[PDB]
């Protein structure tokens, strides 16, 4: 007594996500394997979510002047509404996904001329520029400015909101706040430049993605 | 898994590459007392398609009678079959001919009878060829042949006029030096010197143009003549054991098989 | 050939205006061996790199590029650059990229005025084929065939700010060498300067 | 004797492509740490390279008529191009970068009434559907649907290339091309439907991606 | 210190020769986790020149899937280029060039196209060449080509003329005797018979008509001719494994290269 | 690091939540007669600002003389507003 | 070789050791022989060590 083998009927298929419940089935057909390239045409490191999302992105460019009186406001930015923008690399991680989980890093970068003198502070502000004091701003995560000492800044801050996630169609509030407050004023003498340049750079740390969604 | 798919069924290898030596050899019966099972089967699972084929009682073939197996690419291949051939007219001219694997290029500028057959039976070539070539005609013409690369300047292909190049750009490339009175043979290896993996034949657009040649052999003459006599060239191409070959494929039909 | 492709050789010079707005384009690199565009007046010449005369004499090159931008500001500018890299081929529509899609592409700033003068890119091997042809021999273009692996952008991140008795702009010298290099199929071509 | 320490000058930051050199440096200010959570918002598992570019998409619906002649060509498609469009969530990773090198996972579905008989194959052709035979599609990797038999096939290939990676922006020519012929024509009696329908599911396998550059 | 000085700093060697072999090899990652320090440096400072660059994370090349290395000299420039060309037009004339490697004598009195390219990337020469000669044109001609070291009594370069020497003076310095019908080709070495050191390429003044040229090669042809028949001579440099290089040098710029 | 980072510095935590018991206790003097490098600091280097200040040569407040501590948030908030 | 700017000014010199001739090399490549680069911002000394490099 031989037995003759047949088909399968019932299979299960697919890609962690996409369930194919089949009443007729049939084994898969593959030739080939997966082959190294001894003589490699690309010698970087291939594409992931940690070099695409986790890479520092230009936010805000804005500058310094000598006219701008003490506590006056240089910039006032939503880090993650900025973020959320088809120009950089990360759009393409968020686009398609609805809830995220993230820590923010944050880099503020000034050049003045050593013939110049002022100050800044560059303070990290959960949800919102409340009723609360500028001149208790070094409570926040904070790091200020000198003239004569530095010129970079560098802020790492977890993630703090009162939901679980955060929704990128739809926001409730904005879950951080930058903002850079003249600090002390910018004075010249003749004929050096009544100007400095400043630069915001910002990226994710610990980037989580839930939930992905065709609509947009 | 690594890319995370996940099923109940078993995934097996299609059409594996060479299940059998081609020659008459052992590696009793064939079939025998036991019933057939491989008769009856199902051609649409790759499972039960590689069973063993059997229908009917038989018994063993025994060993052939000759040594080579001539089922082989290397050694059916290994002979030299037809490239080219063409004539010149006149003095000091140079001619140009590319070695390209498409199909689209029709005969006489192209692959002739056995060559176009072969290299589309598969998708990549990769390696160096073998090329001799035959002078049949003058004597006392003293020629010079080199090879370039593809994507470097070289004069217009298939058309024999005056050189445009320098002769430091021709003897920078490599070239031999003969006499159609004392050889006329030449035996020349051709060295793989692309930018690219592999080169193919069946496709079509502007990758048609770009990922089919492989090198371009070309051929320059003097003292070339005296009052009447003609001169002609023929080449003829081998393969190495160098050369590799990749993912087989369905072969030309009936009416693209053509020749000179 | 490794001694003289190893040297980094001047190739590129532009400067860095204190007139020039946030996000404007301020120079576009083809990332090939074969770049070079400075000349010289008496004597009459074409000022060839190091890299651009071993690589000129083969078919296909291979290998990791490294640009170094060496500036020399007083130590009283301040300012930033941004050196973007965008994959692909030499010829792509590169200029309608804006300052915040620049920063989807990877890319680096750089602190002008410090104890550091030179920022040393290495551009990783990006391509779709695993050589890339010296097509300067040819006089047409055809689509599949190239020489560089993409372009590199150069932008204006922070505006330069200066004080009164020192120039007004800041000029950047541009190396070019290369690691991991792999050159092959030998032939004869004499390079010329990209006018860009 | 006391030793009095200053700020550093010089540092090198950033993630991993983007390189900072800093003249002018400072420590980084870090308040709280990453939590986890007890009680988690969203229990499936975070996006990632494997959960957003290794998934079946659908990218092409044909029908099968009884009018379609013996060797009849039902879909004849690019399967990488396709893959590249706005409404995939694999766009978000093709759109940022240049070089990519990839296996393909097919699978076609049809769905007959047990009255109608025919016949399919389903052959993966890399490059160009040439000059070769229609009657040896299958040295290919392929599949054949009989209307009797089953209704679903599967074909997982590797990458075959003249190059070693693809450029979406600007492509040589096509990787794959995915041939449907009639191999048997579809026959029905009185009354019975004169169709079927015909559906194709693809996937990246094995993803590398190279080159993140900022123009598309 | 031999010469009495002193330093309190620290003198390190700049650029060291052969870095790196040109092919890809291995000698996990590149560059990893680890934050890279080589992307800011000072270019002024040579020890701080020397250090690895690495600014992005990356992994291995892999290896490489052709055996020889195409960037080595020894196998560059084992590839016989051109050297030179000229034609015959009277009854036993006699021509002489020299190999010169000097870059202000031009083509085609001079270098072409690849040879002037590769002499004027280094100081200094020192070994024997291999010189390939090709004949083309006319038969039944006897020919003899002889070497005749640099400072001695020798007939005008590139000038076709009677010989003003004697059959004893030639067949001295030792010579070859062909003909034209039988071989069409002579592949002879080149001896290292010098008084000085090394020969070198970039030099001016009466350093340049002394220290540039090393030897000197002339042909004298018998026999030639019959009625209407042209005859050509063709010359080819190699290199050798008994040859050195020393001190790389700035290479041409794009306008002195030239070609024939 | 998890996220692909990078750098020759040291990052350290800013302004980490209750450190020190607002009650006179002893977890001699408290400075004395080795100089006060404490005095002179940077300010903008969060590293260099947890720098302990001294500048006169002070003694131990000894213990006060109440036992709760009415700087904790627990006792002062648990009074019913 | 010395030089000596204010801390005003701005610019480059490159000092390279040739031998024999500057011949018709390029003047970019001059990085290519023993030199040095003299930044006004960085340093103003550089110093070279050659051996004898000659024909004869």
């Amino acid at each position: 007594e031989q037995m003759i083998q047949s088909v399968d009927r019932t299979a299960v298929t697919g890609a962690s996500y996409f369930t194919s419940v089949d009443q007729s089935s049939v084994h898969t057909a593959e030739v080939g394997s997966h082959q190294i390239e001894p003589l490699k045409t690309s010698v970087d490191k291939p594409g992931s979510k940690k070099t695409q999302g986790e890479k520092f992105f230009l936010i805000h460019s804005a500058r310094w002047l000598t006219t701008h009186a003490l506590f006056h406001e240089v910039a006032k930015l939503d880090v993650v509404k900025l973020l959320y923008n088809e120009q950089f690399a990360v759009q393409g991680l968020l686009r398609y996904h609805t809830y995220a989980r993230f820590g923010i890093e944050i880099q503020v970068q000034i050049n003045p001329t050593p013939f110049q003198q002022g100050g800044l502070i560059c303070a990290m502000v959960p949800g919102d520029q409340s009723y609360g004091s500028i001149a208790s701003l070094t409570v926040y995560p904070h790091g200020l400015l000198n003239c004569n000492i530095n010129n970079v800044v560098r802020i790492k801050v977890p993630f703090i909101y009162t939901r679980g996630a955060y929704h990128f169609k739809d926001p409730q509030y904005p879950v951080w706040e930058l903002t850079i407050r003249v600090w002390s004023e910018l004075n010249i003498g003749t004929g050096t430049s009544a100007y400095t340049s400043l630069n915001v750079l910002a990226r994710f740390t610990d980037l989580e993605l839930h939930g992905l969604t065709p609509l947009s | 898994d690594d890319s995370g798919g996940f099923s109940t069924t078993v995934s097996t290898e299609q059409n594996v590459p060479d299940p059998q030596v081609g020659i008459t050899t052992m590696r009793m019966d064939v079939s025998g007392v036991q019933a057939p099972v491989g008769a009856i089967t199902t051609i649409e699972d790759p499972v039960l398609a590689k069973k063993v084929p059997e229908t009917f009682p038989e018994l063993k073939p025994g060993e052939s009678r000759h040594t080579s197996d001539h089922m082989s690419i290397y050694k059916f291949m290994g002979r030299s079959h037809f490239l080219c051939t063409f004539t010149f007219n006149s003095n000091n001219k140079e001619y140009t001919f590319p070695i390209t694997l498409s199909s689209t290029s029709n005969p006489p500028h192209g692959l002739p009878s056995t060559l176009r057959w072969f290299f589309n039976l598969f998708q990549l070539y990769r390696g160096p060829l073998d090329l001799t070539i035959i002078i049949t005609g003058a004597t006392d013409v003293d020629g010079m042949a080199w090879f370039t690369p593809v994507g470097l300047a070289v004069d217009t292909p298939w058309v024999e006029k005056e050189s445009a190049l320098q002769i430091d750009y021709k003897t920078a490339l490599g070239a031999v030096r003969f006499n159609t009175r004392r050889t006329g043979n030449i035996q020349i290896r051709l060295p793989w010197y692309s930018y690219l993996y592999a080169v193919s034949g069946a496709l079509d657009g502007l990758g048609d143009k770009t990922d089919s040649t492989f090198g371009l052999v070309s051929i320059q003459i003097a003292n070339y003549n005296h009052s009447d006599e003609y001169l002609s060239f023929s080449c003829y191409l081998s393969v190495t054991e160098q050369s590799e070959f990749y993912f087989p494929r369905a072969p030309l039909n009936s009416n693209a098989m053509l020749s000179t | 050939f490794t001694t003289w492709t190893s040297i980094p050789t001047l190739a590129a010079q532009f400067p860095f205006n204190a007139s020039d707005s946030v996000g404007q384009q301020i120079k576009v690199i083809p990332v090939d061996p074969y770049f070079f565009q400075m000349t010289n007046t008496n004597p009459d010449q074409k000022c060839i790199t190091a890299l651009a005369s071993i690589c000129q004499m083969f078919c296909f090159w291979r290998g990791d590029l490294v640009f170094d931008f060496q500036v020399f500001p007083t130590k009283y500018h301040s300012g930033r650059l941004l050196f973007c890299f965008v994959p692909g081929n030499e010829l792509i529509d590169v200029t309608g990229i804006t300052l915040k899609q620049a920063t989807t592409a990877p890319c680096a700033v750089m602190d002008i005025a410090g104890v550091q003068s030179t920022l040393r890119f290495r551009v990783p091997w990006i391509s779709d084929t695993p050589y890339r042809v010296n097509r300067y021999t040819k006089e047409a273009h055809q689509k599949g065939e190239y020489t560089a692996i993409g372009k590199l952008i150069v932008y204006c991140y922070n505006r330069l700010t200066s004080p009164s008795n020192v120039a007004h702009h800041v000029r950047v010298n541009v190396y070019l060498s290369a690691i991991n290099l792999e050159c092959f199929a030998p032939l004869y071509h004499a390079m010329d300067v990209t006018t860009q």
